[PDB]
C-alpha cells in the first residue's frame, strides 16, 4: 500500500532481520525510542536487545564496532543520528571499513551498512543539514547510495543489507514523510549502481539524486509548460554510479544540468560533470552546468536559499537551453 | 580547604531545610547569596519563556534546561565573566544569562534576527559571545572539548591568569574527542575545568584516566556546585592543572522535591534573606526584562540573504563572490 | 642560499617565530626529536618548550587545541605527522576549525596552520602516501596550500602563518629533499591563491601541483624535444585556486591535462576540470583530460605504478593534442 | 586472581630465576620450555628483520626486541585459531608465536605473492584469516573499536570466543582507543585490551571504564601469561573486558627505513636453568633449528615471486566496478 520513506525503510529492516538472524541494528536510541525519526520503531520490541542495541553516543564506537561485528559474523546496520555526525567516526569509516578487504588481500570483509539522515530543507543549520557524500565517494572501498522515494528506500536498503561490500546509506530527512507512495509488501530489491529514469525527455538532461529531487522534478514540470522536455535522472547510487545511464541521456539531449545540495567544490556532481566533459565533449551542445549548495557551511537563516530552489535550477536549464 | 575527590555520594552543602552542611564557614555575603537565587529564577523563567516561543512558532528548537539552574548559575559565579572563558553546549542558555549575555542576543539567536551576534548562522540554542568569552556552541556532542583545552594552554603560555570552563552532558563523555581533549589538558597541566551537567562508574571516576581530581556533586545544590567548581577554578588558576566536576541534576522537561530553586529559597529564608514580597519584586523585574529582550530581538529584523556568504573567510574569495552574484539573480 | 624544502620550511618557522611570540609549534615529536622529517629541527632548542611543544599522540587533541589556542590569542602551527592521520581529528578540522568564523558571526577566528606531509611515491602504502586535499577543499572555511619547491615552501608557509584564515598546508614528502634551490634569506612572502608558471607554452596546458611536479616538468621537457610547447601551471593553492591563471592558459592553448596523485573520484582536479568545461567549453579543442591516482587505497607493491608516470602523462597529452 | 591497580607491576620471576607467586606453578616443564623456544624465535625473527633492512630487502621494520615475553605470553594465553587477535604494527613476534607461517610474515615484509595480504601495505602489516589475526592497519588505535565490535559479535552469537587487542602507549592518547574500549565495557563484551608499554599508569585508566586494570612486568613471561590468561578467562565466562598493561623495554629504535639486564630471554633462561629445564646444548640446537626455519621461510617467500601490477585493482570491492575496470585497462596500456 501507500507509505512514507520512514515506513518503507522500517519495512526493509524488519524484512531483512526476519530473514537473517545475523542482521542487527545498532546506534543511538535505535531501540526503545525507535530512532529520532522512527525508522527503527518497533524493531526492539520484536527482535530483542540482542538484535537492536542502543549504543553509547560515540560515532567512532558505532562505525568501528559495526566493522568488527561484520568481519566476525554479523550483518550490522549501524545508524548515525545525523550525516553531520559521521566525522567523529570518520577514521573508522575510511581507515578501517573502506580499506579492510583491500588491505587484507580479501581475507577479511565488511558486510555492513551505515545509514544516516542528510540534506537540508528542514532548517537544520550547521549539523542537521549536511550532505557529506563526497567524502565517501572520494574514499575507495565504500559504496554510496542516496534514496529519494519510499519505493527505492525499501528496495535499496534491502539490497545494501545483502551486499557484502560496505554501504553508506543516505536518507534525505526532508523526504522522511513528505510523500506516501505505493510500496509492495512483497519481497523485492533494487540494483545498487543503477540510476532511475524519473521522467523521459529529449531537450535537456537533469542529473540529480536525494535531497534536491522535489525541486528538480517541479523544474522539469515548469519546463514542460514551456514545451521543453527535460529528462530527469535520479542516480540513486553515487558509487559506483550509473555511467551508462548518464552518458546515454546526455548523448541524446546534448545538454545537462547537474543538481545537488552538497557544497560545490570537489563535490560528487563535480565528478560526474568532469567525466561527462572528458568522455562526451563531442556530444555536448552546451556546457555542463552545476547547481549545488554554495561553498559555505550550511546556514540556518538562509536555509531556504542555500538548498537549490526551483528558480535556481530553471535559470541553469535556461542557460543550457539558450546556449 | 579541599573537597573530597571521588566520593560515593554527591557532595552537598545545603540541607533540605536550609541548613549548612559545609566543613568550612559560608563566606558568601547576603547580597551575593540573594544574587545567586535571583539568577536561578531568571534562568528558570527564561526557560519557561522558551517553551512559549517554541509553542507559538517563534523558534524552531529549544533544549529545556529547567533543573540545571543551580549548576548553571553556580558556574557563572565561580568564574569572572568577561575574563575567564566558557565553552558551553546547547543546553546552557541559563548559564549564558547568568554570565551577563544580553537577553536580546540570546533571543536574537533563538529567532535568528539581526539581534543575534552570530547572525542566525545556526539553529536555535547556539548562542555565542565575544564580549563574554562564551565560545559559540557547536552542534556536535563533544567537539568543543579539545578547543577548551587549547584555549587553556594559551592562557598558561601567555600568563593571562584566566581559566577555561567546559560544560557538557553525560552523553558527551562517550566521545573520543572528549577523552582526547581532556587528556591533552591534563598532560599540559592546563588551566581548564571540565564540568558535566549530568541529567541523572560515575563520570567523576573517569578523571582517574587522566590523573586529575574528579568530583561528584549535587547539581541541584547551588552552593555545593558553586564551591566545588570555584575550588577547581582556583586550582587551575594557580597552575595545578584541570579537574573533572560532575554536577548531577534532574531535567524536568524533555531532552518536584528536587527543584533547586525551592531548596535554595529555604536556605535564604533561614537567614532572613528571603520573603514573599522580595520574591514577587524580583520576578516582576525579570518578566519585564524578558519582554523587553524579546521585543528588541524581534524588531531587530531578519538577517539579509547575502550574509550567507559573509564570514566563511575574513574576505570573500572569487568563488563566493560569484556565488553571491548568482543568488542575487534570484532575489 | 641553496636549500631543500625541509630547510626552507624550517627557515620559515624560525623567522616567523622570531618575529611573533604568539607563533607556536605543536605536534608529535616536533620538539627534541626535531620532527620525523626534521622540519622543526632546532626550534625547541632556540625557543623553548612553551613555544615548541610535543603533544600526546592524538590528532583530535592537536587540531582542536590548536583551534582553541588560535581563538584565544596564539598563532599555532600544528603538525599532523602524516596527512593520512588527519582523520582521527577530522571532526575538529571540519566542525570546529573550518566553521568557527562562520558560525560565530565573525566573533571568533582561527588564525592557525595545520602542516602535514603528503603524497605517494615513497613506498608509504595505505597510511604514508595519502593526498587528502579534496576533503579540505570540499569543506568551506579552510584554505588549502600544497607546495612543490623550496622557494614556495618558505614563502607560502610564512604567508599562511600571517593569514588570519585557517590554512591546511600540505608538503609532498617525496619532495622534502629531492632538490636544492635558491631561497632568499631575507624576509619575503608569497601570495596564497596564486598559481605559478613553471613553463610557458601554447600547444597544451598542464595543470598540476604538489607530489606530481617532477613527472610533469619531465613530461613537458620531453614534449619540447618533440616540438610540442606545453604550458606548466603549478596551482600551489587549491583553495581558493587561481581561477584566472587557469582559464587564461586554457583559453590560449585550447587543450588541457590535469595531473595529481590524489584519487580520481570527487578529487580537486575533477573540480578544476568541471569548472573548465562549465566556463570555457567554447575554448576547448580537446576534452579536459585528468591523470590522477586510481580509485583504490594507496598500494605498497605498486607504489610506482599508482603515482602518475611520465609515460602516463605523455599518453594523456597525446590524446589531447591528437583530438 | 591477581591484584588490580597495583603500585608495582606484578612479577612472578625473581631476580635469581626463582618463582614468586602465591600459588604453586602449574605449567608443565614442556610448556615452560615452549615459552622460551617461542621467545628465542621471536627475537631471532626481529634480528633477521634488521638484516632485511640493512640489505634493503624490506623498506620498513618496527623493532620488537624486548616485547618477546609480552607477545609470546599473549599467544599462549589464548586459543590460536579460535580466539581473535587485533594487533598493531609491532606484533610480528605475537604473529609468529601464534602460528602464522614465516612464509606469510616474510612474504608481507617483502611484498611477494607469498603475502596473503597481497603486498597491499607497507612492511609490518601482517594479517591472517586462518588464525583470526586481523590485518594490521597503520593508525595507532584504529583497531580498538573493531576489536570491541568482534567481541560483541562473539557475545551475541555465543561463540565462546575472546578477542584480545594489543597496542602501544601512544594509542592510549587517542579518542578511538577510549571510545572503543568504553563500548566494550558498557556491553560487557569478551575482549581483553593489552598495552605493550615501552616504559597516571595505563592500568589506572581502567577506572574510567569500570573494568579491572592490571599493571604487569612485561619482561616477565610468566607474569604476563598468568595475568593476561586471567583476563581472558574472565572475558570468556562473560564477565566483561579488562585492561592489562605489560610494561616492557623495547631495545631497538621506534622504526627503521631502508635508508640490558632487563632482556626477558636471559631472565627466563635463568628461571628454566634453576629448574633443570635449560642447558647450553639445548639452546644451541634451538637456535640452529630457528635459523633453518628462517632461511627456509625467506626462501619460500622470495620464490613466490612479485605481486602482479593488476592486483592493485583487486579487492577494493568484491567485484571491480566500471571505473576500476577502466583504470586497470588504462594502466595495462602502460605495462
Amino acid at each position: 500500500a501507500l507509505m512514507t520513506m520512514v515506513q518503507a525503510l522500517n519495512r526493509a529492516l524488519d524484512e531483512e532481520m526476519a530473514k537473517d538472524p545475523r542482521v542487527v541494528v545498532l546506534g543511538e536510541d535505535v531501540g526503545k525510542r525507535g530512532g529520532v525519526f522512527l525508522v527503527t520503531e518497533g524493531l526492539l520490541q520484536k527482535y530483542g536487545p540482542d538484535r537492536v542495541m542502543d549504543t553509547p553516543l560515540s560515532e567512532a564506537a558505532i562505525v568501528g564496532a559495526a566493522l568488527g561485528m561484520a568481519a566476525h559474523g554479523l550483518r550490522p546496520v549501524a545508524e548515525i543520528q545525523f550525516a553531520d555526525y559521521i566525522f567523529p567516526g570518520f577514521d573508522q569509516l575510511v581507515s578501517q571499513v573502506a580499506k579492510l578487504r583491500y588491505r587484507s588481500g580479501g581475507q577479511f570483509t565488511a558486510p555492513l551498512v551505515v545509514r544516516m539522515p542528510s540534506g537540508g530543507g528542514v532548517r537544520g543549520g550547521h549539523h542537521h543539514s549536511q550532505s557529506p557524500e563526497a567524502h565517501f565517494v572520494h574514499t575507495a572501498g565504500l559504496k554510496v547510495v542516496a534514496v529519494s522515494t519510499p519505493y527505492d528506500a525499501k528496495g535499496l536498503l534491502k539490497a545494501a543489507i545483502r551486499d557484502e561490500d560496505p554501504v553508506v546509506f543516505l536518507e534525505p530527512k526532508r523526504l522522511y514523510r513528505s510523500v506516501k507512495e505505493e510500496v509492495p509488501e512483497e519481497d523485492y530489491t533494487l540494483p545498487i549502481g543503477k540510476a532511475a529514469l524519473r521522467r523521459e525527455g529529449k531537450d535537456l538532461t537533469l542529473i540529480c539524486y536525494g535531497t534536491v529531487m522535489p525541486e528538480v522534478l517541479q523544474a522539469a514540470a515548469e519546463l514542460a509548460k514551456a514545451g521543453v522536455s527535460a529528462e530527469v535522472l535520479d542516480l540513486r547510487t553515487l558509487m559506483p554510479w550509473d555511467y551508462e545511464a548518464v552518458m546515454n541521456s546526455v548523448a541524446k539531449t546534448g545538454r545537462v544540468v547537474l543538481v545537488s545540495d552538497a557544497p560545490r567544490h570537489a563535490s560528487f556532481v563535480s565528478e560526474v560533470a568532469a567525466t561527462i566533459a572528458e568522455d562526451l565533449l563531442d556530444m555536448l551542445l552546451a556546457p555542463p552546468i552545476r547547481v549545488t549548495g554554495f561553498d559555505t557551511p550550511y546556514p540556518y537563516a538562509q536555509d531556504k536559499l542555500y538548498l537549490p530552489t526551483v528558480t535556481r535550477i530553471l535559470n541553469a536549464a535556461k542557460r543550457a537551453l539558450d546556449y | 580547604h579541599r573537597f573530597e575527590t571521588f566520593t560515593e555520594e554527591p557532595i552537598r552543602l545545603i540541607g533540605e531545610e536550609g541548613e549548612w552542611l559545609g566543613d568550612f564557614p559560608l563566606d558568601l555575603e547576603g547580597e551575593k547569596l540573594r544574587r545567586l537565587y535571583r539568577d536561578m529564577l531568571a534562568a528558570r523563567m527564561l526557560d519557561e519563556r522558551y517553551t512559549i516561543l517554541i509553542r507559538t512558532g517563534k523558534t524552531s528548537f529549544i533544549a529545556p534546561a529547567a533543573g540545571h539552574e543551580a549548576a548553571q548559575v553556580a558556574i557563572a559565579h565561580a568564574i569572572r565573566p568577561g575574563f575567564d572563558w566558557v565553552f558551553p553546549y546547547y543546553r546552557d542558555h541559563g548559564l549564558a544569562l547568568a554570565l551577563g549575555i544580553p537577553l536580546k542576543e540570546l533571543l536574537g539567536q533563538m529567532l535568528a534576527t539581526k539581534a543575534d551576534p552570530n547572525k542566525g548562522r545556526q539553529m536555535p540554542e547556539h548562542p555565542g559571545s565575544k564580549a563574554l568569552n562564551f565560545f559559540t556552541v557547536a552542534s556536535p556532542i563533544a567537539s568543543h572539548v579539545p578547543p577548551a583545552a587549547g584555549a587553556a594552554i594559551s592562557m598558561k603560555l601567555l600568563r593571562t591568569g584566566q581559566v577555561a570552563v567546559c560544560t557538557f552532558g553525560d552523553g558527551a563523555t562517550s566521545e573520543g574527542d572528549w577523552y582526547a581533549g581532556i587528556n591533552f589538558a591534563a598532560v599540559q597541566g592546563a588551566p581548564a575545568v571540565f564540568i558535566a551537567e549530568n541529567n541523572f562508574p560515575t563520570i567523576a571516576d573517569k578523571a582517574h584516566a587522566f590523573g586529575i581530581p574528579g568530583y561528584l556533586v549535587d547539581g541541584m545544590d547551588v552552593l555545593a556546585s558553586y564551591y566545588v567548581v570555584k575550588e577547581a577554578v582556583e586550582r587551575a588558576r594557580r597552575g595545578e592543572g584541570p579537574s573533572l566536576v560532575e554536577l548531577r541534576v534532574y531535567r524536568y522537561g524533555p531532552h518536584r522535591k528536587k527543584d533547586p530553586i525551592p531548596r535554595f529559597r529555604r536556605f535564604l529564608e533561614a537567614r532572613g534573606l528571603w520573603n514573599e514580597e522580595w520574591e514577587e519584586d524580583v520576578r516582576e523585574e525579570i518578566r519585564a526584562e524578558l519582554e523587553r529582550g524579546l521585543k528588541e530581538a524581534e524588531e531587530a529584523g531578519p538577517v539579509p540573504p547575502e550574509w550567507m556568504f559573509e564570514d566563511v573567510f575574513a574576505e570573500k574569495p572569487w568563488h563566493l563572490l560569484r556565488q553571491e552574484a548568482l543568488l542575487k539573480e534570484e532575489l
